[PDB]
């Protein structure tokens, strides 16, 4: 109950194998899912304009 | 014979590879030429011969 | 490390200047290996065909191992060429440039105070 | 170096095209005879490295673990004759293929003597073993195992990418032989320690330590059965020379840093020799006591010290084999019952007489009893350990005394009591199976007659 | 030099080829409706090359030595022991059935090949836009399951889009006691035991779906027996026809260079009839795959290229 | 980038609520951006409810924000050693509690006082040693 | 019946098929085959004659050398009286105390 | 598609980016990227789908606002040097624009959710055509103004464009929505080493150029768009699903194969540089590249998968259509790294 | 071979790789110099041809 | 004997050493190109006798 | 840099947003891409003007007459996603979604 089960096959691979696996679950479907509107495509577009325009100031 | 369609590369086709060796005869003599050449050019143009 | 260097001439595999070099030798083991480099495409081509991989049409494989080796030839002059180059203007910029480059000094053992660390 | 690698990799057209049925003969054949050739580079001049070329050295570090590898590559050549008679020959010659890539890149590691081709050939170990163990596994979690072997390793590797070539940048050579001679004590700055973090973490990754070691049990579990012991076997040992090479830059730094993994491995080597107690799969109870040694060659490494690393040279020449030793019974024993539970087949003296008699002296070698090689390689550890921190003998004690519970339990458990008496199909044990054991134990003991060889290169 | 980009650059235009001679034909009707007879009567009579039913052995029939294979080895289905056993449902119906559409896809491509290669119009027993009637009567009596329907008009939708149809099909319309007699005069034991439901049921399914499906592309001539045996007629008013509807009449030398691309190239003639979509009868292990193949690869001229295979007798390899 | 100097020119435990303040902007601007993104590539229904979203995002941001800020300052403060890692360790994982409490699950909360924890240390990690995340061309 | 499937093969022994077989191969004469070339260098002259190959390997470190020449240097001290070790290996005279 | 309006369509677009690598001054190079927008717009309409005409349409607005950026750019720099030659800008801010102008053909930053859908609708070989030519005009635009690039501004559109592209492409199955996420990611991995030495870029985009070719020719030699179809095919093409399985090695960078020299050169240099960090964050990254990598290696070669009844007639017929350079464009991008120092001969 | 042949063969593998190794530091050293201060060989990014002005009288004077 | 057959079937036993004796030839090449210290050694300054010219090969 | 270079500039960056920011519509929104174009040649043919360069003169007309050319292909393509779809609206413009 300490040594294997709970430290082996519960804790050391749920942080760094399922956790890391689970964050890269929960960010692939909201990078992966958009419906191909080329509305919300562009003004993606848009606010990063002024993003890299004005908000950082690439160019100062 | 077998296959009742005649084979796609069922004959010799003699004119390819007749280029091929051709080719890779004269990428050969070229080469080991331009070698000959490269080394005695290197031999005269900085002393050696 | 060089596009914007004098006097080069655009679209020039093999300069002139380079002939001063020493041609690769034609057993050069880069050389061979890309000698052997032409074998694996032909190897794979008859693989790709269903054909008999170890025996089909060896004048295919004769073009495959001869046109790699020559491609691999002129491209080790260039590649010793720009080398050179890279370790010609490289001496020619220290010579030049004295200031930039001081005559360290060399200090033996019996003179450095380096501390030795107990690794215990 | 040329002797030994150049036969290696024109072997390989041999298996390739040989007949059908010849190539299992001329593969072993030709295995023999270029460890034939490797034994011959056990010698060693003085204190310099035996040298060979701009791009090929070697040493008394190295050759134990090339002449290792050249002696295991026939074991799981014949070891395969059983697991892959029913397989298509091209497939077959493919097998053998992977074997003898593995076993190339491997002699290209150790001889390595510049520090980023020793990196590319460290990491080209993997393609073979990740082949194998996806191809030819047996069950189903073989694709995860797949998974976590590759990607652990590699989240290990890539830090070490980013150093050393930092480090070629900075010093101005990787060459094993200049950056010793050229060492300068690594600072305590805020960029040192995460410098011996990349240096180290990739070594640590296939050197399973506590926490960071699921790789290991989920992968050789349902390995090939030839594949298995090569993992087991070597490639935890090219992150033991890597070890070995890059601590020479490592320090002052590595006096203090070392602490947390340090306490890490021995505590661990208990948890692991505590988990050890209580496996259901005879396999899982091997790669554990594996990871145990593994912690204890860990700890030999960080202390620093002569006979710390005489230990460890010595540490994993006869852990590799005992491990290979114990996987080659599991697979003989599974592949009789077509199961890998652990009690499901006790009492097995009862019915192979000289298969438990090659588990009593695996065992005794997993216990590492005197004078064999484990013992003495455990024993300079527990010299150079207790020289370190005086009480390190209480967590190792437990270790040494952990270690038989679980061994001879195995034997109780497997070849002692009666059979049960559901299974019929146990056949007399075949001379494959206990030839290679033999194979594998007296040279066990050959060497341990002989252990200047593989004693260290500090000697 | 197969038909190729430079076969149609150089000057090679189908269009100079096709001529009132280049009706795709097609007889159908029940089993055993004598429609066999009609397309053999009507390809002779208007000089149109006669193409045999496709069947389970249509490969071999098609390629290789042309001697049938095993069933294991072509098919794994059965049609004596779908007639022998219909609801077992261990797979022979809907693999059958499967099997003898995809046939009917080579048939049908290796027509179009014909046709667009020489220019004499093809007469065929059942086509791609007919067979569906048999699994949809075999979906009547249970034969084969709603999911196997389904994927049988998916890969129908799939395949047949790129085809454009036949010029006319002759129905051989046979009442089914007529039928039922034809099969107690043929014979072969395995189809006596024929459900007079399915006999009547296909003839529904061509009735009411086939040819008001087809009339709109296609000209429709349905037949009886009667006048099947009659080869003068039959082949008379198929030479009196406008063949003007469908999108045969409207196709310029584009397509037909397009068309004979695919045809040309079966393998991706038949690419979607991969399935790419798991079912149970459908489905093939793949430990019975690879065993499959190592009993089919050591086959005679099946190793190696055409030309290239040296266990069947081929020469000259080396400089092949 | 003015914003961020607002933060870089005010040094750890002096002023620590200057420093807060900075921090709160600082929050708030990456939380307008990504308010900006999700009101931009997810699409909403009403503007009530998209505002709400905007709302929700950026007082999320500008809660680990403010935490951090004031937090990091206090710990330069009272141990009076502003070269810390642990300074911001503390303050920054805080913020990785305070984020799992916004979303209202303290299983992500006590997941991201190690990441956002560690990403802080090494942040000022980075600007005592003058570690780069974007280097100039310089050889 | 959900796929068309082999069921699993039986696990042929060699031995009930083949009696006096090796667990090699199918075929008895290379299973003899394989015996010999495994019971040979495997166990021959690799295993043996690479055992007297390391045992009778030449000078190990110079070891032997070192332990031979290391009592010449004994007796030459011993000799003034001066012993056998020394507090520094390198010498500090030609060293310089820096400060 | 009549061939011959095939092949001027061809070498329409070739010599479009032709002029884009040849010509100095920056009208040409508008003229050069226009020309080869309108003489790509139809090859990838040639199969006439619907899916095509969105592909199509798509890909015309993005590239079409983009080449308009490209003009204000141009006319800015103009406004403030009056120099048309391409070099080292005078204006910041026309700086900036030609870089989101040209990052917008390329599909870098989030002007980057134009090409996996595109190359969703088109065929495969359009696919190829446009993953691999329709990148070179971009990169050789992008390596002669070199000089005066925000770093920053470069730096992070190259992190966003490996770093989605990696993401993106773990919850794709279509073989060609994958390969997209994998070329975001490799275009991402050029870009980060453009600023600091051209000669690296132009290497990593050699080795992905014949990566690609090598891995289109690939597919439309085992005619399958879903990871189900290429799983049936590990039956018919036993050698090719091979070959699909060790360039799907070289994919990630594993070594010694091809794929592991553009990463080692470019983290090098990086390191050379003192950007130790950045490196980094590729590095650990490409695992999500190789995770993707590894599901189609083992849905392609390393389990068998069950194939169909039907499918066993396809053993009767054999690829017709050679698809020439195919052996060579996989050793090319297999085994290159004992060949390293011909980089060289770039530079 | 005589320990000789080693220790003969690799004091030169180490000047050559020493050799190498000062060789790279003054490659970066050089390599920065030559991207900061420009007056080199390499490293010199293009400029206007002085060709292409024309010194001809024009319409107007004083241009 | 059929001796043609035999090598026919059996000759692959005979590649792998002559590619050991390869690998030794190409050592000895090595050692050829790496001749710096000609007798340049600091311990092994022996003087080169008048028979012999070398000091290793 | 007067007046006239600002309202150019400025019209320019409206019809960025008229274009970009998508309303409902994609024939209006080619429209405005079409607009900006015409509001570049006005822009470039100030400078050329103003600074006598001579030769520059003719680079509007060539400015020109690629730009419609996209535009004679846009509205091409308009009409082959209206005859299928039925509008221009693109909000329905979304069958390429996986
Ligand atoms: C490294 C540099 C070299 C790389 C070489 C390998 C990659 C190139 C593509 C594959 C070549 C092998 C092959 O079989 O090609 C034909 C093969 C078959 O053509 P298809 O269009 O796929 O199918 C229709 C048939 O051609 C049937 O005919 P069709 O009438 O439908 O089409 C006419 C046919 C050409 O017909 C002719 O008569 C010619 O069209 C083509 O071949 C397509 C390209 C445009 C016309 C040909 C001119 C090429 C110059 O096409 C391909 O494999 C890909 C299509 C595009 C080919 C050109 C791509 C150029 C840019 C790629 C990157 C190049 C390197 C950049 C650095
Ligand atoms: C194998 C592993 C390593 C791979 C390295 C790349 C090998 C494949 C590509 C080799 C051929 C292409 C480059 C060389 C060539 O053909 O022409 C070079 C060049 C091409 O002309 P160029 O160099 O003037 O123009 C191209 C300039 N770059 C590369 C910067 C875009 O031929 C020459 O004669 C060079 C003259 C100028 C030299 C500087
Ligand atoms: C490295 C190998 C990586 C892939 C390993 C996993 C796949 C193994 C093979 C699976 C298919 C099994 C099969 O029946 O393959 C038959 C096929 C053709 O047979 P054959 O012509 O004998 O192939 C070798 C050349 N004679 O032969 C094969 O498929 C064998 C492999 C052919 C390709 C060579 C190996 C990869 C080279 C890059
Ligand atoms: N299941 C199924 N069977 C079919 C299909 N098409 C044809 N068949 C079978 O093909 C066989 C032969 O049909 P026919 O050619 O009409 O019969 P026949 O006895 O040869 O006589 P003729 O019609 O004169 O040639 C019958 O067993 C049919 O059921 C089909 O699509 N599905």
């Amino acid at each position: 109950k300490s040594a294997s089960s709970l430290l082996d096959l519960i804790w050391l691979e749920t942080i760094l194998p399922k956790t890391t696996s689970f964050i890269q679950m929960k960010m692939s479907i909201m990078v992966s899912n958009q419906k191909g509107l080329i509305k919300l495509y562009f003004l993606s577009f848009l606010i990063t304009i002024m993003i890299s325009m004005t908000l950082f100031n690439y160019h100062e | 014979k077998f296959y009742i369609r005649e084979p796609p590369h069922g004959s010799p086709d003699w004119l390819k590879v007749g280029l091929t060796l051709g080719t890779s005869v004269f990428l050969w003599i070229y080469l080991i030429k331009q070698h000959k050449e490269d080394v005695l050019e290197y031999k005269r143009r900085n002393g050696l011969e | 490390m060089m596009s914007g260097r004098p006097g080069r001439v655009p679209l020039q595999f093999l300069p002139n200047e380079a002939r001063s070099l020493p041609p690769p030798k034609l057993t050069d083991p880069r050389l061979v290996y890309m000698g052997f480099l032409g074998y694996c495409s032909g190897l794979i081509d008859n693989a790709i065909r269903r054909r008999p991989v170890v025996s089909a049409g060896l004048h295919r494989q004769l073009l495959y191992v001869t046109s790699f080796v020559f491609f691999g030839y002129y491209l080790l002059k260039r590649q010793d060429y720009m080398y050179a180059l890279r370790d010609h203007d490289m001496f020619a910029y220290v010579k030049s440039h004295p200031e930039d480059f001081p005559e360290k000094d060399k200090k033996t053992y019996g003179e450095i105070l380096e501390e030795f660390h107990p690794v215990r | 170096m040329l002797k030994i690698i150049i036969p290696t990799t024109m072997l390989l057209p041999m298996t390739w095209m040989s007949k059908h049925n010849m190539i299992w003969i001329n593969a072993t054949v030709h295995s023999l005879l270029i460890s034939l050739i490797s034994l011959s580079l056990l010698n060693q001049l003085g204190e310099n490295s035996l040298n060979f070329s701009l791009t090929f050295f070697s040493d008394s570090l190295s050759a134990p673990l090339l002449v290792l590898t050249t002696w295991l590559l026939p074991l799981m050549l014949m070891a395969s004759q059983s697991h892959l008679s029913k397989e298509t020959t091209t497939r077959k010659k493919l097998y053998i293929t992977m074997l003898i890539l593995l076993q190339l890149f491997l002699i290209m590691t150790f001889t390595a003597t510049e520090l980023i081709l020793f990196y590319i050939l460290f990491e080209a170990t993997l393609v073979p073993t990740l082949i194998i163990i996806t191809r030819w596994g047996n069950q189903t979690e073989r694709l995860n195992a797949g998974l976590y072997f590759l990607f652990y390793t590699l989240a290990g590797s890539l830090p070490l990418l980013v150093a050393l070539v930092y480090i070629q940048n900075t010093t101005g050579s990787l060459n094993f032989l200049i950056i010793h001679y050229w060492s300068h004590p690594l600072s305590n700055s805020w960029s040192n320690i995460f410098m011996w973090l990349a240096c180290i973490m990739a070594f640590m990754v296939k050197m399973p330590l506590y926490g960071l070691h699921l790789w290991l049990p989920k992968a050789h579990v349902e390995a090939p059965i030839a594949g298995s012991m090569v993992l087991a076997a070597v490639l935890l040992k090219l992150g033991g020379y890597g070890m070995m090479r890059i601590t020479t830059i490592l320090n002052p730094l590595t006096n203090y840093m070392a602490y947390p993994f340090l306490m890490l491995s021995m505590w661990g080597m208990i948890m692991t020799s505590s988990i050890c107690l209580r496996q259901t799969d005879l396999k899982s109870l091997i790669a554990y006591s594996s990871v145990s040694h593994m912690a204890l060659v860990i700890v030999a490494i960080m202390i620093q010290t002569p006979w710390s690393f005489m230990g460890a040279t010595a540490l994993m020449i006869a852990h590799g084999l005992t491990s290979s030793m114990l996987f080659c019974l599991a697979n003989t024993n599974y592949e009789r019952v077509h199961s890998r539970t652990m009690i499901l087949a006790r009492g097995l003296q009862t019915l192979l007489p000289l298969m438990a008699t090659w588990w009593l002296m695996a065992s005794l070698t997993n216990l590492a009893l005197p004078p064999s090689i484990n013992l003495i390689g455990e024993l300079f550890i527990i010299t150079a350990s207790f020289s370190w921190s005086n009480i390190t003998i209480i967590l190792m004690g437990m270790n040494m005394m952990i270690t038989a519970l679980y061994s001879l339990y195995m034997l109780i458990t497997t070849q002692r009591g009666k059979y049960t008496h559901h299974i019929n199909n146990i056949k007399a044990s075949f001379t494959r199976e206990n030839a290679l054991m033999a194979l594998h134990i007296l040279p066990l003991l050959l060497l341990t007659l002989n252990p200047k060889m593989i004693l260290g290169p500090l000697y | 030099l197969q038909y190729g980009p430079l076969a149609f650059v150089l000057g090679e235009r189908t269009t100079r080829k096709l001529t009132e001679t280049s009706k795709v034909i097609t007889v159908d009707g029940n089993i055993c409706s004598g429609k066999g007879r009609l397309a053999r009567e009507i390809a002779e009579k208007l000089g149109l090359r006669h193409f045999p039913e496709a069947g389970i052995h249509y490969a071999d029939s098609t390629t290789g030595d042309g001697k049938p294979l095993d069933v294991q080895l072509s098919g794994n289905c059965s049609l004596e022991k779908f007639y022998d056993d219909p609801k077992s449902n261990d797979g022979n119906s809907y693999r059958l059935q499967s099997w003898l559409y995809a046939s009917r896809l080579l048939q049908y491509a290796d027509a179009l090949e014909h046709l667009l290669s020489t220019g004499q119009g093809v007469v065929l027993e059942r086509s791609i836009y007919s067979d569906f009637v048999f699994l949809e009567a075999m979906y009547r009596q249970g034969f084969i399951r709603k999911q196997c329907v389904e994927h049988y008009n998916e890969v129908k939708k799939v395949t047949a889009c790129e085809y454009l149809p036949p010029h006319v099909v002759v129905y051989v319309d046979v009442p089914v006691p007529e039928i039922q007699s034809r099969i107690q005069k043929k014979g072969n034991p395995h189809e006596m035991k024929i459900t007079a439901a399915y006999l009547q049921d296909i003839e529904n399914a061509y009735k009411k779906t086939f040819l008001p499906e087809m009339s709109e592309k296609c000209e429709v001539l349905q037949y009886s027996a009667r006048e099947a045996e009659d080869a003068e007629k039959v082949v008379e008013d198929i030479e009196y026809l406008k063949c003007d509807k469908g999108p045969w009449p409207d196709q310029d030398d584009r397509t037909f260079h397009r068309l004979r691309m695919l045809v040309q190239n079966k393998l991706e003639v038949l690419n979607y009839t991969t399935i790419p979509v798991y079912l149970p009868e459908i489905t093939i292990g793949a430990h019975q795959s690879d065993r499959v193949f190592q009993k089919f690869t050591e086959l005679p001229g099946r190793k190696y290229s055409p030309g290239y295979n040296e266990d069947v007798g081929d020469k000259w390899i080396w400089l092949k | 980038k003015t914003l961020l100097h607002k933060y870089s020119d005010i040094p750890e435990g002096t002023e620590c609520h200057r420093k807060a303040y900075a921090s709160t902007s600082i929050g708030g601007a990456t939380g307008l951006i990504v308010s900006a993104y999700s009101i931009a590539l997810k699409p909403p229904a009403s503007f009530l409810e998209g505002v709400a979203r905007t709302g929700r995002y950026t007082f999320t941001s500008a809660a680990i924000g403010a935490i951090f800020g004031l937090t990091s300052c206090i710990s330069a403060q009272v141990r009076e050693k502003p070269d810390d890692p642990l300074n911001y360790f503390i303050g920054g994982c805080a913020g990785g509690l305070t984020l799992g409490a916004r979303t209202r699950s303290y299983g992500i909360g006590a997941a991201a006082c190690a990441y956002m924890g560690l990403t802080a240390a090494l942040v000022k990690m980075g600007q005592l040693e003058g570690w780069q995340v974007f280097a100039e061309p310089k050889v | 019946i959900r796929l068309q499937e082999d069921p699993d093969p039986e696990d042929e022994n060699l031995y009930e098929k083949n009696p006096d077989s090796h667990g090699y191969d199918k075929d008895p004469i290379v299973d003899l085959w394989n015996m010999r070339v495994v019971f040979f260098f495997g166990f021959s002259i690799v295993l043996v004659l690479g055992s007297t190959f390391v045992a009778y390997l030449p000078d190990y470190r110079m070891q032997e050398w070192a332990r031979r020449e290391a009592e010449r240097l004994v007796k030459y001290r011993e000799a003034n009286g001066l012993p056998l070790m020394e507090s520094n290996c390198f010498d500090p005279n030609k060293i310089q105390l820096p400060e | 598609m009549n061939p011959i309006i095939y092949t001027t369509l061809i070498m329409t677009v070739m010599s479009g980016t032709m002029l884009v690598m040849i010509s100095s001054h920056w009208l040409l190079i508008w003229i050069g990227f226009e020309m080869n927008l309108l003489a790509m717009i139809p090859v990838l309409m040639k199969n006439f789908n619907p899916r095509a005409t969105e592909a199509a349409t798509k890909y015309f607005l993005t590239q079409a606002t983009a080449s308009m950026m490209l003009m204000m750019a141009i006319i800015i720099n103009l406004l403030y040097s009056g120099q048309w030659t391409i070099t080292k800008m005078f204006n910041p801010v026309a700086m900036t624009m030609m870089t989101m102008a040209l990052a917008m053909k390329l599909g870098l930053s989030p002007f980057h959710f134009w090409v996996p859908e595109v190359t969703q609708g088109i065929s495969l070989q359009a696919g190829l055509l446009l993953l691999t030519w329709q990148k070179l005009a971009p990169l050789s635009v992008l390596c002669q103004i070199s000089q005066s690039i925000n770093p920053n501004l470069m730096l992070t559109m190259a992190m966003l464009s490996i770093l989605i592209g990696g993401w993106g492409g773990l919850n794709q199955t279509q073989l060609r929505k994958i390969m997209a996420y994998s070329s975001i990611a490799h275009m991402g991995w050029m870009t980060a080493v453009l600023p600091y030495n051209t000669t690296m870029t132009i290497l990593n985009l050699l080795i992905y150029i014949t990566m690609t070719l090598a891995m289109f020719m690939l597919l439309i030699h085992s005619s399958a768009t879903t990871t189900l179809s290429l799983s049936h095919t590990w039956n018919k093409m036993p050698v090719i699903t091979s070959l699909m399985m060790v360039t799907l090695l070289s994919m990630g960078g594993l070594p010694p194969l091809s794929g592991f020299m553009p990463k080692w050169m470019i983290i090098q240099e990086m390191t050379k540089n003192e950007s130790i960090i950045m490196p980094t964050l590729m590095a650990m990254t490409a695992l999500l590249n190789l995770y993707f990598y590894m599901r189609l290696a083992y849905s392609s070669s390393l389990t068998m998968f069950p194939s169909t009844n039907n499918m066993k007639m396809k053993w009767q017929f054999e690829h017709t259509k050679q698809m020439k350079l195919l052996p060579t464009m996989i050793v090319l991008s297999t085994l290159v790294l004992p060949m390293t120092p011909a980089l060289s001969s770039l530079n | 071979d005589g320990p000789e042949k080693n220790y003969e063969k690799t004091m030169a593998i180490l000047q050559i790789e020493a050799e190498k190794a000062e060789l790279r530091l003054k490659e970066l050293e050089v390599r920065r110099l030559m991207r900061a201060r420009g007056d080199g060989p390499w490293y010199q990014y293009p400029t206007i041809d002085k060709a292409l002005i024309d010194h001809s009288p024009k319409t107007t004077p004083d241009n | 004997m059929n001796v043609l057959q035999i090598v026919r079937d059996h000759w692959v036993h005979i590649l792998v050493p002559v590619g050991f004796v390869f690998g030794c030839y190409l050592d000895r090449r090595s050692d050829e190109k790496l001749t710096a210290f000609r007798n340049k050694s600091l311990l092994f300054k022996r003087e080169l006798r008048p028979n012999e010219e070398v000091t290793w090969k | 840099m007067p007046l006239v270079y600002m309202n150019i500039i400025m019209a320019f960056a409206i019809a960025l947003a008229g274009l970009l920011m998508y309303r409902s519509h994609l024939m209006s929104s080619l429209l405005c891409l079409e607009g900006m174009m015409l509001s570049l040649f006005i822009m470039s043919t100030l400078i050329i003007l103003n600074t006598h360069f001579t030769l520059a003169n003719m680079m509007p007309i060539i400015l020109l007459v690629f730009a419609a050319c996209e535009a004679a292909l846009g509205l091409s393509l308009l009409v082959m996603v209206s005859n299928t779809y039925g509008t221009d609206y693109v909000q329905n413009l979304n069958l390429l979604q996986c």
